């Protein structure tokens, strides 16, 4: 339907046009692990509890 | 010298059998320090490594605990180098830990601690990290082994969207933001370390299996070679899948313009997209609060 055509079409343009040139990065891009630095800003706490159910 | 260690080893495995854990701590660890004294590291190495494997296995935390401490001491004072030999040793241990025992963690810091003395890994060597995470995770110390498998190798990533899945499946009330708060994960720590072959592999797995469980309404999107998986129901998802792509283009006309279509998103990963626009757009500029 159309109850989500307005993200849909920018989701979709900007997709072209991001894609309009081969990106800087391809998509094999993989910045050697031992040139990784630090390791960017902590991810948020989830409030669910993680276990291991049989 | 090598004709005698491997006698050794059945007598004391044998008073590990027999009950004798006791005499078969203290007799091969004293026998232990003679060879490190005369610098037989190698001698000692092979010794104590047996020796804390059979404690292992015959549940023996204690005894299997310290003598994996013991053997990283040498490991230090021989100044052992990180290496497939070096490594497998210690993941020959780490299997036979169990994932219960009070010293888990000390033993893991301490043997990736090593592998980072030794090694050109700020973090710890690779493959090290792709067994530890999985120890970690044994003892329901989730967040533990994200990281791990974060810095792990390409097991590691699918032993990561398997956390982040089974995770996500223990919600018993999912909603839009739920899914995104276990997939926008991938997407951000991946970037970080610049791993764009891993945030692809991962969000990939990690959307077919949302689409084959919970059946949301979509339709796949492409364009030159890309694809973005256009849910009807999950902006936050797009908006993530986007941010990926962003990135790969190193272009801050698009980054700029991804984050004012989607203001609200930009609020809620503030300090994660002033961290993207600095590894992949160069910017120096705080991230202005739009909330």
């Amino acid at each position: 339907t159309s109850a989500s055509g307005p993200e849909h079409e920018f989701v979709s343009k900007f997709l072209t046009l991001a894609t309009l040139t081969e990106p800087k990065l391809p998509k094999s891009y993989t910045k050697p692990l031992k040139d990784v630095t630090n390791l960017g800003v902590p991810l948020p706490t989830l409030k669910y509890k993680y276990k291991q159910n049989r | 010298m090598g004709a005698k260690l491997a006698k050794t080893l059945q007598r004391f495995e044998n008073k590990i059998k027999a009950g004798d854990y006791y005499e078969a701590h203290q007799t091969l660890r004293t026998i232990a320090n003679r060879y490190v004294r005369s610098k037989s590291y190698e001698h000692a190495i092979e010794l104590i490594s047996q020796g804390a494997l059979s404690f292992l296995k015959a549940k023996q935390g204690g005894s299997g605990t310290d003598l994996i401490f013991y053997l990283l001491e040498v490991y230090d004072l021989a100044e052992v180098k990180v290496d497939d030999i070096s490594v497998a040793r210690l993941v020959r241990l780490i299997a036979e830990l169990d994932p219960s025992e009070p010293n888990l963690k000390d033993v893991i810091t301490g043997m990736n601690n090593w592998s980072i003395k030794f090694s050109e890994y700020k973090f710890g060597d690779p493959y090290l990290h792709n067994t530890i995470g999985s120890k970690l995770l044994e003892g329901d110390f989730v967040y533990e082994a994200e990281r791990y498998f974060m810095l792990g190798t390409h097991d590691s990533m699918i032993k990561y969207v398997d956390l982040l899945w089974d995770w996500l499946c223990q919600v018993d009330d999912i909603e839009d933001s739920t899914v995104a708060e276990f997939f926008s994960r991938l997407v951000f720590n991946y970037l970080f370390i610049s791993n764009i072959s891993f945030a692809h592999e991962s969000k990939d797995i990690f959307l077919e299996r949302f689409i084959e469980k919970f059946h949301p309404k979509y339709e796949k999107i492409d364009k030159n070679g890309y694809e973005i998986v256009f849910f009807e129901d999950y902006s936050d998802l797009n908006f993530l899948q986007l941010l990926l792509i962003t990135c790969q283009t190193a272009d801050a006309s698009y980054f700029l313009n991804l984050k004012n279509h989607y203001l609200d998103f930009s609020q809620a990963y503030k300090s994660e997209l002033e961290f993207l626009g600095q590894e992949y757009f160069n910017i120096v500029a705080p991230k202005q609060t739009n909330f």
